[PDB]
RNA sequence: ACUGAACUCCUCACACCCAAUUGGACCAAUCUAUCACCCUAUAGAAGAACUAAUGUUAGUAUAAGUAACAUGAAAACAUUCU
């Protein structure tokens, strides 16, 4: 057993300056012993990585596996605890930062040896819309790329 | 191995030859147990041969700290900012001499891999080969299967 | 749960037989559950030979000069969360009172030059004497959060403050420290918050109606 | 100079804003109460003179974000991004509404004015262009249309089908760089201070003011490019997906100069048409 | 290879796929709105379409009634499909079932589906409407009506 | 036959995490105009069904008490009537399930 | 989100809409009814060795047919719908070795086509067709494109290759699939032999007699059995086989026109063979 | 003629490429004696060193989220039906 991820919620930052740009918050939730693999659960910890948590809600609302109404339950408590805990001033302005999975204390039941598995689930949301996904590099990219490695090369094994 | 550790271009440290030499260790550290049987020959280190040394050598700026230590160190550091933190621990007084006289000659750069065994920063005199060294012009500079 | 009825009506629907233990320590108390007599703000003397036949050497003229330390020192352990010396300076249903919400977000809290003397205003009373004390001040503060960004109150600018602070005693070791604070009905509202606020509304299970 | 133009008349408006926020009594606070048919009885406790109704859809939803293009504020319709006033009562009008006839009205002052900002920057610089006016045009009449008074060097010019073309593809990289319609309800003297250069606009700021009991006239931004309306506007460039300048017209009784009227199409991201249902709106609006 | 095979093969065999169908039917007699798997209830539904058209050949005609004799396995509902179905429906041919999706199913997450007789007493669903005649586009549309009405 | 080789996680995380493996992002999904819950397209509202799944559940225990016992299915149609209305005079000749709450502002 | 034609309308427009693009489509398929009214190109006559165009055709199902010698002869029908010419290449653009005609069969509906092919019908002035093949041709063959081909192209007696997606049987095993059921080669060929997806794919019967035109229904009556389920749509183009290389003499060369006008065809072709219905009872006397 | 080695030369350094076997020089950590006192020294001792025994115990992989397993139906959850 291991508890950082419950800690993070309490580091304090030193108060700001007026020339200094409005720092986004940042809420560590989790749920522990969640009766469910931690590789099923890596699909739908996976699925909401970049959303919003509006986006994140919808899209578990509608998915039939067993692990989208606990992880619905950990973004709706940790949206909570957003707004009165942490200072978020809006509920919407949201986005899942870090949705990961681990595995919790598995039981051994005789048969014959089975596991009774059993797994985490780690979200951290931040403040703030959601970051724009990265865009597909052009040709302009790649023949850029390709000719700044053509002007990179030396006369090798020489002076 | 070569692929493990890192490696480097051979280089100075302000072109350290061209003008004037600098002898490029600035501080030694030594660090010596009263009472205590590994720093023997460090304490007839401090006795017989830093004086000397510290004289050979006045741009060294020499600290000898004396507590109860476990081992013995001496801690080289250099112009650039390096520190070389090295022990002395249980070696006789010619081999901390060695030592030292050994951190004294070189200088901060590490001692990791060094690529080439030279450094010009003007390999070329005559001008670099392109292509076109060793290659005859043609008239009104033509190019083969051109008409006019 | 949400109160002691519905834990023991649990424990006897469970079976869990609590047996009520007889043990011959008790909770030694320094404090009180409230306000002896509530100063509603716009005779006592019996009080304070309460108060001096237990101490025996307490000039009122010179206490809300003490009661002003005991507030502004006090205040300032906020600055740099010394809860140690809050024990000092505060009671026990003070502390949480003061302290508990402040958690994880810094305070900036200072005191500047009182527009008015602090003046005790009442006085009553195993035994608490218990001091009202008006004070009517100038601070500043500068509420932030985890993330160190402005949620309270310009830092620089003061304001000023009415304070019916309650003091009290036990009557030792003990000594007068912060019990509470009263705030009048008639009082003006506060500074308002940087950010705004949603209420919801009733949330409508399928069978039920807005009315 | 048109570049001393748009300069002096975006100062002129941040002049405006600048003396607009700074009558703050320091964040006083008027709640909200959210009266609409979902979501029912959820006050916003909110900043009098700072937050706007998009900022209530930011604490319900991002799908009341998205979704939401007016708000009936005290049965009025408001931008969602002109800031509150006082302490009222807000619904959220989306396009595909019951009755939505507010919404359709002000999706059409919005084409209008988006292309208004594609005119005014489309001539090269030796032609005078003169915007008169955005008439308000039923939706069921066919397009939007915006009156525009061209150079006496052009009383005879008639755009090509790649000069609509041209005027479409402006608008598009208009829609693509996401401009919000920023507003002012400016009194008629700053008002006739920005426009001090066009006697149409002149007039036009001259009969609205005329009709409010103050001298109050709304203005509208979209990027450098100041114009106004007679309502309300969409919240953001970014909703119009369909879009086309789709003709011209010049009309009849025009002895001191021509009026020559645009006439455009175009369909929200939420109400977008097939391809051939597109081609026959395409067709309808240029009558 | 399925080609222009009809029927869902259900149950434990053609016999309980029929057995099946007519517990459905008789609880959408009975009732007139079930929950039930989706595939079972289009199944279902085709039947139930049928089973009306049975029921206005007459409550006197013999063949009528031996229909409704196997596939009611309540007894009671055979006067109900013969006086109160039957004569609901007597105005229109077709078209006495609306089925729609609920969401799926809590227990298996099943595609679900409700089908329901029209007109029926119930509290009604909550039908997917079209768009508002009113709409950007339906205006546009109906503009677009006008015009090509005016041709003539 | 039994594996020759033990997998690597090289391997087996090219396999378990390709796309044909991975959670489609749908977009069905909108807001239901009458009670704001999201809901599916071409599927009913969840939150609206069980408004119309629980009244139904009401009227037909009402349609349990005034039947009484099993087959008694009406040879009459029924009209479900709330407090405060008369039945009307379409509503002659059909059996009547008087219920207790008002009429809603959905059924009609 | 995407969208789907009939997403945002009302009640009222969406027969509106259903009457509006089906009566366009009505109007642009019968515009083209007239393509020597019009500027077609330069029609030359059959020269040897010439290929010209073929059809598209649905399958509409079969039935027998009996020769003069009592003889059964099952026969598939195939009617052209809506075929028309959609674009000519030349040669020198195509690089092949021949020119290509592309011709496109069965009107589809507009609302479920990409918008490159939408674009592409819009500018050709056509509803869009269902299929697209391309045709080998020479250059004496080039019929304008945006022209209707009609059944009386082929001519009974004249012998065709079909071809059509097979009816396919999904994922078949050995038995089925190919009909039956080394150690030092460690290894499976290319080309073994396996379970796998048996049809669903192109094969052409070669060498099919037409025995049979119908110009009202515009309906060719064809040899035997043509890969395909019914109503498949099945390119029909003049035999290659050897046999048959040089009897494009009589057959209408860029292809059939009732434009013309020139000695208009009657209900139905026969072949000389060919017992048709109406004949007296044959007797082999 | 040129290429071509760990051969030979060249600049500096040299105790620094065999099985089983056998000779030698050092030595990790531990405990004891006495030092030492941010982890050591001189000795004395010993359960004194593991990439390998289908080793022993425990953990966790892989095969694998595979094999396999499970709840007749509608409903008022009363009840009825198959
Ligand atoms: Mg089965
Ligand atoms: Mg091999
Ligand atoms: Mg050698
Ligand atoms: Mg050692
Ligand atoms: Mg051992
Ligand atoms: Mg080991
Ligand atoms: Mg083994
Ligand atoms: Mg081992
Ligand atoms: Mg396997
Ligand atoms: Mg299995
Ligand atoms: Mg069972
Ligand atoms: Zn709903």
């Amino acid at each position: 057993i291991s508890r950082k991820w419950e800690k993070k919620n309490k580091i304090v930052y030193p108060p700001q300056l007026p020339g200094e740009p409005r720092r986004p918050a940042e809420i560590y939730h989790c749920r522990r012993q969640i009766k469910y693999s931690k590789d099923k659960m890596w699909y739908l910890a996976k699925l909401i990585r970049g959303m919003s948590i509006d986006q994140a809600l919808a899209q578990l609302e509608f998915n039939d596996k067993k692990g989208a109404k606990i992880i619905k339950e950990v973004l709706l408590e940790a949206q909570d605890m957003a707004v009165r805990d942490h200072n978020v001033e809006f509920r919407s302005n949201l986005y899942i930062a870090e949705s990961t999975s681990g595995r919790g204390q598995c039981l051994k039941r005789i048969r014959g040896i089975m596991e009774k598995v059993y797994c985490h689930y780690f979200v951290k949301l931040v403040e703030g819309p959601p970051p724009p996904p990265e865009p597909p590099k052009t040709a302009v990219a790649h023949a850029k790329e390709y000719i700044q490695q053509l002007r990179s090369r030396t006369i090798v094994h020489t002076l | 191995t070569a692929r493990g550790t890192p490696s480097r271009f051979l280089a100075s440290v302000l072109h350290n030859g061209l003008g004037r030499y600098v002898q490029q260790l600035q501080r030694l550290s030594f660090s010596v147990s009263r009472d205590g049987a590994s720093s023997r020959g460090a304490r007839e280190f401090v006795e017989r041969e830093v004086i000397d040394f510290a004289r050979r050598n006045p741009g060294v700026v020499i600290y000898v700290n004396s507590r109860p230590c476990c081992v013995p160190r001496v801690v080289a550091e250099y112009l650039n900012g390096a520190v070389r933190e090295e022990s002395i621990h249980c070696k006789s007084v010619e081999e901390i001499s060695t030592l030292v006289q050994k951190l004294a000659d070189q200088s901060g750069l590490d001692v990791i891999r060094i690529r080439k065994p030279f450094h010009t920063d003007n390999p070329s005199i005559q001008g670099q080969w392109h292509p076109f060294t060793n290659k005859p012009t043609t008239f009104r500079g033509l190019r083969p299967r051109e008409v006019q | 749960f949400k109160t002691e009825k519905e834990f023991m009506q649990h424990a006897r629907k469970a079976g869990l037989v609590i047996p009520p233990e007889k043990s011959d320590r008790s909770i030694h108390l320094a404090c009180t559950a409230g306000i002896f007599d509530a100063y509603v703000p716009p005779a006592s003397q019996v009080s304070i030979r309460r108060i001096k036949d237990y101490d025996a050497n307490f000039k009122i003229k010179d206490f809300p000069e003490k009661a002003k330390d005991i507030f502004i020192e006090a205040h300032l352990c906020l600055n740099n969360s010394d809860h140690d010396r809050l024990h000092t300076l505060v009671t026990e249903h003070c502390f949480p009172d003061m302290t508990w919400d402040i958690k994880y977000k810094t305070v900036r809290w200072s005191f500047v030059e009182s527009l008015e003397p602090s003046h005790v205003v009442q006085v009553r009373c195993n035994v608490y004497g218990q001091i009202t004390v008006r004070m009517h001040t100038r601070q500043t503060l500068a509420i932030y959060d985890r993330f160190g960004r402005l949620m309270y109150g310009q830092e620089d600018v003061p304001k000023d403050v009415l304070e019916y602070v309650v003091f009290e005693k036990q009557l030792p070791y003990g000594s007068w420290r912060m019990h509470t604070k009263i705030v009048p009905p008639w009082a003006p509202p506060k500074q308002p918050i940087l950010k705004t606020v949603m209420i919801p509304g009733p949330q409508l299970k399928p069978e039920e109606e807005y009315e | 100079s048109p570049t001393e133009l748009t300069e002096m008349r975006n100062d002129l408006f941040n002049k405006e804003k600048a003396r607009q926020l700074s009558l703050t009594p320091r964040t006083e606070k008027i709640e909200v109460k959210h009266v609409g048919k979902t979501d029912p009885g959820t006050v916003f406790v909110m900043n009098k003179n700072i937050s706007t109704p998009y900022s209530c859809a930011m604490h319900l939803s991002e799908w009341y974000c998205r979704k939401s293009i007016l708000a009936l504020v005290d049965g009025q319709p408001w931008d969602m991004y002109k800031p509150l006033t006082k302490s009222c009562e807000i619904k959220f009008l989306t396009f595909k509404d019951c009755d939505p006839g507010e919404v359709n009205k002000a999706y059409w002052r919005s084409c209008a004015m988006m292309m208004g900002c594609v005119i005014e920057r489309a001539f090269k610089d030796e032609y005078m262009v003169n915007l008169v006016r955005a008439p308000e045009v039923p939706v069921i009449s066919g397009a939007f249309c915006y009156d525009v008074v061209l150079d006496s060097k052009l009383d005879e010019w008639m755009p090509t089908k790649e000069n609509l073309r041209s005027f479409t593809k402006d608008a598009h990289a208009l829609i693509y760089k996401d401009l919000p319609f920023e507003t002012l309800e400016v009194e008629a003297k700053v008002a006739l201070e920005i426009f001090q250069h066009s006697k149409y606009k002149v007039d036009f700021i001259e009969e609205k003011a005329s009709q409010n009991p103050e001298r109050i006239v709304k203005l509208h931004r979209i990027g450098d490019f100041i114009d106004v309306s007679e309502g309300p506007l969409i919240p953001r460039t970014s909703i119009c997906f369909q879009y086309e300048v789709s003709a011209v017209h010049n009309l009849q009784p025009t002895q001191p100069s021509l009026i020559r009227r645009f006439q455009g199409v175009s369909l929200p991201v939420h109400l977008r048409a097939h391809f051939t249902i597109w081609d026959k709106l395409l067709e309808r609006s240029r009558k | 290879i399925s080609h222009g095979r009809v029927f869902r093969r259900m149950g434990l065999g053609p016999e309980s796929r029929i057995h099946l169908l007519r517990n459905l039917l008789t609880g959408l007699v009975r009732h007139e709105r079930i929950e039930a798997p989706w595939a079972r209830v289009d199944e279902m539904r085709g039947y139930a379409e049928k089973l009306i058209d049975y029921g206005k050949l007459g409550d006197t005609n013999e063949r009528a009634m031996r229909m409704a004799d196997f596939w009611l396995t309540e007894k009671d509902l055979i006067p109900k499909l013969f006086q109160v179905l039957a004569p609901r429906y007597k105005d229109q041919t077709g078209g006495y079932t609306r089925m729609l999706q609920i969401p799926n199913r809590s227990l298996d997450r099943a595609k679900m589906a409700v089908i329901e007789y029209k007109g029926n007493c119930l509290p009604p669903l909550p039908l997917p409407r079209r768009d508002s005649h009113l709409t950007l586009l339906n205006q546009l549309l109906q503009g677009l009506r006008q015009d090509l009405r005016q041709s003539q | 036959a039994a594996p020759k080789n033990r997998r690597t996680i090289e391997v087996n995380r090219c396999r378990r995490r390709n796309p044909q493996k991975l959670i489609k992002v749908k977009n069905n999904i909108d807001v239901c105009p009458e009670c704001g819950h999201l809901k599916q397209k071409h599927v009913l509202c969840a939150y609206c069904y069980e408004k119309v799944c629980k009244e139904t559940a009401e009227i037909r225990r009402q349609i349990g008490k005034q039947e009484g016992g099993p087959f008694k299915a009406p040879t009459i149609e029924t009209v479900v009537l709330y407090t405060g209305e008369t039945p009307s005079e379409q509503d002659q000749g059909k059996r009547i399930i008087e219920r207790d709450r008002k009429r809603p502002s959905w059924f009609t | 989100s995407g969208t789907w034609w009939d997403e945002h309308l009302s009640e009222e427009n969406v027969p509106f809409i259903k009457q509006l693009v089906s009566d366009e489509d009505k109007a642009q398929l019968a515009s083209k009814l007239c393509p020597l009214k019009d500027e077609p190109w330069p029609i030359h006559p059959w020269e040897p060795g010439s290929f010209r165009v073929g059809l598209i055709a649905l399958k509409l199902g079969m039935m027998p047919l009996w020769t003069k010698d009592g003889q059964k002869h099952v026969v598939t029908l195939l009617q052209v719908q809506d075929c028309h010419v959609l674009k000519y290449t030349s040669k020198e653009n195509c690089n092949g070795k021949m020119a290509t005609l592309s011709v496109g069969g069965k009107t589809v509906s507009r609302f479920r086509k990409a918008t490159s092919i939408l674009e592409f019908y819009r500018e050709l002035g056509l509803p869009p067709k269902q299929t697209v093949k391309i045709f080998n041709i020479t250059d004496n063959a080039a019929i304008k494109p945006g022209t209707p081909l009609y059944a009386a192209h082929f001519r009974p007696g004249q012998y065709v290759d079909v071809t059509a997606k097979t009816i396919g049987k999904g994922f078949q095993g050995v038995m089925k699939r190919w009909g039956f059921k080394t150690g030092d080669i460690g290894r499976v060929w290319p080309g073994t032999k396996m379970p796998g997806k048996m049809g669903n794919i192109y094969r052409t019967e070669y060498g099919l007699k037409v025995w049979r035109i119908n110009t009202k229904h515009n309906i060719i009556y064809v040899n035997g059995s043509v890969p395909g389920h019914k109503n498949c749509l099945v390119k029909v183009k003049d035999s290659k086989l050897p046999a048959y290389k040089d009897l494009g003499k009589n057959l209408p060369f860029p292809t059939y026109f009732p434009d013309g006008d020139e000695e208009e065809l009657p209900e139905d072709l026969y072949d000389e063979n060919v017992c048709q219905p109406g004949a007296p009872s044959i007797t082999f006397a």
